[PDB]
């Protein structure tokens, strides 16, 4: 019975982290109240993975949610499922940390930062065997930025023998206008790459254009996105909650999905896709849902898969697939004298087959791939990263918290490292 | 007499260690719940099954044996077994957290909190025996369990227990039957930290035993249930030497000077003859000349090899069951007339031979029949040496690029552990072919 | 105080069981002695002015401690070796009178035998101990080991260079990537008439054959040692042996320019892109140097392939070396204290690069660097190579 902890941090971050919990009890079948009602029993036998079982056969959630201003805590508590998260598991403040990395990281974000040890410690003293723990942030902000990288930073002193795992949401100009994000994002990165063995980046610009174009909606809002992103969440979690013969737990994931230490940007994925609302059009098959797993259009990263090399791939089916049809077609796709051959769907990929469904779709896939192409996510940030530090725009505000361009040299040395090792990987040899 | 412990590790070792015990209690008579009609004694120490089994004053026949895992899955499966009154509820430890494919951890992570307790259960078992002659370790090169927890107990052991022999059964791993991709790493480094801890070693194929599991059986795709059983058949027929009053090998420091003529060198290749299916039992009936002479093939060795493109140190052949001298002197004279095979005149063990008044046995309703008489042959030679060949093919290519590296440094391990188990790897090599020199 | 009272509570702080107190006394212990040499060199005084005899006493058993102990093992080793090496580092730029003693022979000893066991260290903290060890030998060396002024021992001097030259020729790759930069950071004086075998011997690494296909490590501290130690001796005409002249100039060009072809694609992906970095900036101090002395050495073909080159290499997909490449281009270009000779289509170069697109141009982000290298085509020179370069961007992955 391995157990995983999960918390989060930032506005962006709850609302992300309520749809994904709505998501995977509707999914298992749980009624909003915490009682148990679905119809399968293998909706029971891996439960204990990321809830609690307390007096009253009830599941209690294992979601720690913090948040310096007192905003999305009460509307996740007031939510459709806001009655299962615990109620001390909720840490908050009054005043945030103003679009700065320097305040939710240093002066403001280290306030709260005990009472997120003393809650994330009070939780996992009841787990028989902790696996590793989780958190899901936005780059963009100060408490979804300097919190959660203050948290990673306080959590591996004292556990260096558990996973760390996050769900950064790189912004976007689209999405925000906020001029100081560059920084923010720049700065998460730095700490993100130093004590993060696993990190799947869903950019704000690949579901904005998704939403404007694929779906075709007027004025894509915040859950549109919310929604997408709930659903690459589940899409990529079930292996961790379903059985199946491809039993990678999380320690073994990321040694086989990660074979370097600072290389472990990953591009999730999901197919088909959806909106909100209606849902039932039309009934996809494997070899369409193959076809799509692996197009640039159903990432929700702004990268072209077939553009760079491919460290690892992975891809998770669900539904009345079997792991025998997944390989006939996982063998033909690796051939180029076979038919419908594709050249960017690489070989030796790892592939999983559930049996629950997701909700609202009978079948559908999930990609967790690891391809170069994630450099040109890195570059667009360094742009806007080094026009704003020539001239030195808003760096009083970070001069005086405590900050100083060490730190900012620093991370920009590292982010440079990194993309040009990302170049010089991108060009190998195959064989 | 001298009793032994056999300390089982991994998932493997903790698979074959129960077929062992059926088969042997299958063979001795023992009953599941531990009772031996045959026996006319309440304790040990004039029979000879008291070697391996316990004896005690209600009559219940424990067996000598620690198991220890890190995954309780096989644990809760072995224990509530069909043998569920035999095993010791001490003798049985589970850990809370698996290794994960990992040797850094089977060793420092997963290996710090469970060593302080497998000694304090292995003391109550060796208090208990008057003349402990060693251990019988068995695990598999592929786990990283079963391969960092083995080489820690190990050099644990060599501290304490000094002056007692050392045995292994490793499972060589397969590209087909692969479970982990740093099998080649985890291999090259329990290699490596315990050549010094083994006094004799015996290496399994997975190879070798499918394809004998696929052709000799007749099986489509053999399972380790099946490649289980077939192994637990040579396992028995090495431990017969000390388990039966034989005359061959009746002890385990007997092994270092009848097989290990060179300490560093301890990997002889075992074969065992014949290998008859179940359906042709009573098909056709091989004589001691034809099961002798098929100990010479390499689809039946135990290991892909080619012993005729090298020399031979020492050899030793064991027969079970309805064998004469006069039969088995032909065998000897048709190795030599027919066949040839060239010795190092460096050596100083050589040919040895041995027979026992035991016929085999196999399980209801296996894959194996009740065959009428078996051959064990153990033969120390050079092309074993090829398996190792390989074996660094693939490590060199992977640290080549350091692949999965930074995962073993992070968990108690340093870079320089590398370089010197592939520097021990190679000195082991070279050392293989300058035996070998004419 | 802190020679009186603090100092004798760091001496004795380093017998200290913890690994993290023998560090902290270390760096303690050189500091203070550091700042102390630095306060007696005011009023021309000796150290021993603050520090006594039995205080020096235990900056000599410091290592025999250390030695004994074989604290220079696991995890603390490596801790141990780069505390040991600032303090020697600390205690040659101190002119101490430790000269003609056996700690001398120990501390060459210890940076011989960190510079031996490379491989052994993790890749985390490999550069810090391979740029210290270098920097402690090269103070020791430029201290320690004199017989006069403008000489050294010739008893050390015929055999560290021996030795080094047997080391440079190691299997292990690792082996030559500490051994060349330690070779080359020695003294001007201690290079007097062994010049030449140095150079040979640098060379030979620097040339790639069967066995050496992926040292691409070992070639780029080959360079590396080249140009500190033509850095270093500076120029001087009449003296083949002492310092750089006309008679080998061509052959150490020659060296440098062969480096910069090297496109090796090995597992790792493309590490040549290293070997070419150190390659460019050898060129660049190289070229400035002579510009400093003897400009006339520089020929008109070799200052027009190094032209090429660097703009070749200055427009190349990659990001964080064509910077780089821009910046020594750049560097080259701007230099007139004293003007550069053989520069080819110097206006124009001038024209299209102007001051002030130095530093407000971004090298790293192609949108601000295409646009102005592709502008090199219009010249003849800048036409072959410029366009094979631009080629590998303009179909490459990215
Ligand atoms: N996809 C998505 N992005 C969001 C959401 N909320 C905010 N963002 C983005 O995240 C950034 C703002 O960070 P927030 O999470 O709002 O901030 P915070 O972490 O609470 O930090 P403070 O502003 O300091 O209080 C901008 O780039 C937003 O576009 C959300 O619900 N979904
Ligand atoms: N012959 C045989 N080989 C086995 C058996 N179980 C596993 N293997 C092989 O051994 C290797 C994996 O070792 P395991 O025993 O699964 O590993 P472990 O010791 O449990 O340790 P972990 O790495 O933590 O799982 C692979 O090469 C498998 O194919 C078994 O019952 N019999
Ligand atoms: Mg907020
Ligand atoms: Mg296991």
């Amino acid at each position: 019975m391995r157990e995983i902890v999960h918390i989060q941090a930032g506005q962006c971050g709850n609302q992300i982290g309520a749809k994904f919990w709505e998501v995977i009890s509707d999914e298992h079948g749980i009624d909003p109240t915490g009682t148990y009602h679905g119809d399968s029993d293998l909706q029971l036998d891996r439960i204990s993975v990321y809830y609690n079982e307390a007096t009253g056969g009830k599941y209690v959630p294992r979601a720690i949610l913090v948040d310096l201003e007192p905003g999305t805590m009460d509307s996740v508590r007031s939510g459709p499922f806001g009655q299962i998260f615990r109620p001390d598991n909720f840490v908050f403040g009054q005043s945030g940390a103003g679009n700065n990395w320097a305040k939710g990281h240093y002066t403001e974000g280290a306030e709260l930062v005990d009472s997120v040890l003393d809650v994330v410690r009070k939780e996992a003293e009841s787990c028989d065997c902790l696996q590793g723990f989780q958190l899901t942030h936005s780059l963009g902000g100060g408490t979804g930025s300097g919190m959660g990288t203050l948290l990673i930073s306080k959590i591996r002193e004292e556990y260096p023998d558990r996973i760390m795992n996050t769900f950064s949401v790189v912004p976007s100009p689209k999405v925000s206008d906020t001029v100081v994000e560059p920084y923010n994002a720049t700065l998460s990165v730095h700490q993100l790459v130093e004590n993060t063995d696993e990190t799947y980046c869903i950019d704000n610009e690949a579901l904005y254009d998704i939403c404007f174009r694929t779906l075709k909606l007027t004025t894509p809002t915040y859950g549109d996105l919310n929604h997408l992103v709930s659903a690459t969440m589940s899409g990529v979690t079930t292996c961790l909650r379903f059985p199946g013969q491809l039993n990678a737990d999380l320690r073994k994931l990321a040694v086989n999905m990660v074979p370097f230490p600072r290389l472990h940007f990953f591009m999730p994925g999901f197919a088909p896709l959806t909106s909100r609302g209606s849902q039932q059009y039309r009934a996809l098959t494997v070899p369409e849902l193959t076809q799509q797993v692996f197009d640039a259009k159903n990432m929700m990263a702004a990268c072209d898969p077939r553009h760079g090399r491919y460290l690892t791939v992975a891809a998770v089916f669900r539904g009345r697939m079997s792991m025998k049809e997944v390989d006939e077609q996982m063998l033909n796709v690796q051939n180029k004298n076979s038919s419908y051959f594709v050249e960017w769907i690489p070989n030796n990929v790892k592939t999983a087959v559930c049996d629950i469904p997701p909700r609202g779709l009978k079948m559908a896939v999930t990609f967790i791939g690891n391809s170069t192409a994630i450099q040109e996510l890195f570059k667009r940030i360094s742009e806007q990263f080094t026009a704003m530090f020539r001239r030195k725009a808003f760096l009083h505000w970070y001069t005086g918290e405590g900050m100083d361009e060490m730190e900012f040299t620093e991370a920009e040395s590292n982010m440079n490292d990194l993309v040009s090792e990302y170049q010089q990987y991108q060009d190998a040899t195959a064989e | 007499m001298r009793e032994c412990i056999s300390i089982h590790v991994g998932q493997a070792g903790v698979q074959i260690g129960n077929a062992c015990w059926e088969l042997y209690c299958l063979e001795h008579g023992i009953q599941p719940d531990g009772q031996m009609p045959s026996d006319k004694t309440i304790g040990g120490g004039d029979d000879s099954f008291n070697t391996f089994f316990s004896e005690t004053g209600a009559g219940k026949h424990v067996p000598r044996a620690v198991f220890v895992d890190l995954e309780p899955t096989v644990i809760d499966e072995v224990r509530t077994g069909t043998y569920r009154q035999l095993f010791h509820p001490e003798q049985l430890i589970t850990g809370k957290e698996d290794a994960a494919n990992n040797y850094a951890r089977g060793h420092y992570t997963i290996g710090k909190e469970i060593i302080d307790l497998v000694l304090d259960r292995i003391r109550k078992l060796a208090d208990q025996c008057t003349g402990l002659q060693g251990f019988l370790v068995f695990h598999s090169f592929g786990g990283g369990t079963g391969s960092g927890f083995t080489s820690l107990l190990m050099e644990r052991l060599s501290v304490d227990y000094g002056k007692k022999s050392k045995l292994e059964f490793s499972i060589y791993p397969a590209p087909q039957v692969s479970t982990a991709v740093v099998e080649p790493y985890n291999s090259i480094l329990t290699t490596h930290t315990t050549l010094e801890h083994s006094d004799c070693a015996f290496m399994v194929d997975n190879e070798a035993i499918y394809d004998i599991c696929r052709r000799n059986l007749d099986i489509e795709r053999p399972t380790y249930t099946n490649l289980n059983r077939l192994i637990s058949q040579i396992v028995s027929s090495i431990t017969a030497s000390l388990r039966f009053d034989g005359a061959l090998n009746v002890d385990l420091t007997e092994f270092q000077t009848n097989l290990v003529p060179y300490p560093r060198i301890h990997f002889p290749l075992a074969t065992y003859a014949p290998v008859i299916s179940a359906e042709k039992a009573y098909h056709e009936q091989l004589s001691v000349a034809e099961i002798t002479n098929a100990c010479f093939e390499p689809a039946n060795q135990m290991v892909k090899c080619d012993p005729r493109h090298g020399k031979y140190m020492a050899c030793c052949l064991l027969y079970r069951g309805d064998v004469v001298p006069k039969d088995v002197n032909a065998a000897i004279a048709t190795i030599k007339t027919k066949r040839s095979i060239q010795f190092v005149d460096w050596c100083p063990t050589g040919f040895k031979v041995g027979i026992n008044y035991q016929p085999p046995t196999v399980v209801p309703g296996g894959d194996l029949a009740k065959v009428q008489r078996a051959v064990c042959m153990l033969s120390n030679t050079t092309a074993i040496a090829e398996a190792w060949a390989r074996l660094d093919h693939k490590f060199d290519l992977m640290y080549a690029k350091r692949a999965f590296v930074h995962w073993y440094v992070g968990e108690g391990m340093e870079e320089g552990e590398f370089s010197e188990a592939r520097e021990d790897m190679a000195a082991l090599e070279k050392d293989y072919e300058e035996v070998g020199v004419d | 105080f802190s020679a009186t009272q603090v100092f004798p509570r760091l001496l004795s702080m380093t017998l200290s069981p913890d690994l993290h107190m023998r560090h902290g006394s270390i760096l303690a212990c050189a500091e203070v002695a550091y700042a102390l040499y630095k306060l007696a060199a005011q009023e021309n005084r000796p150290v021993t002015d603050h520090l006594d005899e039995q205080a020096v006493q235990g900056l000599k058993q410091i290592h025999q401690q250390l030695y004994d102990r074989q604290l220079y093992r696991g995890l603390g080793g490596q801790l141990m070796r780069q505390a040991v090496c600032v303090l020697i580092e600390k205690l040659s730029l101190s002119k101490m009178p430790f000269r003609g003693d056996t700690v001398i022979d120990g501390w060459q000893w210890l940076i011989n035998d960190t510079l031996r066991h490379l491989h052994l260290i993790s890749s985390h903290s490999r550069q810090q101990m391979k740029d210290a060890a270098v920097s402690a030998l090269a103070a020791l060396c430029s201290e320690y080991y004199m017989k006069e002024p403008g000489e050294a021992d010739p008893a050390i001097q015929e055999e560290l260079i021996t030795q080094y030259l047997a080391e440079l020729r190691n299997p292990e790759e690792m082996t030559r990537c500490g051994f060349s930069l330690a070779l080359g950071a020695l003294p001007g004086f201690l290079l007097k008439g062994r010049l030449q075998q140095v150079l040979t011997g640098l060379r030979a690494v620097t040339h790639t054959s069967p066995e050496d296909v992926s040292f691409a490590e070992s070639r780029r501290d080959g360079l590396k040692a080249i140009a500190r130690i033509c850095q270093t001796v500076g120029v001087k005409a009449g003296a083949p042996d002492e310092a750089v002249c006309g008679e080998n100039v061509s052959q150490i060009y020659c060296a440098l320019l062969g480096c910069m072809d090297d496109y090796t694609t090995d597992s790792r992906g493309d590490v040549g892109t290293w070997v070419r970095k150190a390659a460019m900036t050898s060129l660049m101090d190289l070229t400035l140097l002579l510009a400093r002395s003897q400009p006339e050495l520089i020929e008109a073909h070799t200052c027009e392939r190094i032209m090429c080159c660097v703009a070749q290499q200055a427009s190349e997909k990659i990001d964080r070396f064509r910077a780089h490449a821009a910046s020594v281009f750049l560097t080259l270009l701007h230099f007139d204290s004293p003007p550069i000779p053989h520069v080819p289509h110097r206006g124009e170069l001038e024209k299209l690069f102007p001051r002030s697109d130095v530093a407000s141009v971004n090298w790293s982000a192609p949108s601000q660097a295409f646009p102005r290298i592709t502008q090199l085509l219009g010249l003849p020179t800048y036409r072959y190579h410029v366009l094979l370069g631009l080629v590998v961007s303009l179909g490459g992955l990215t």
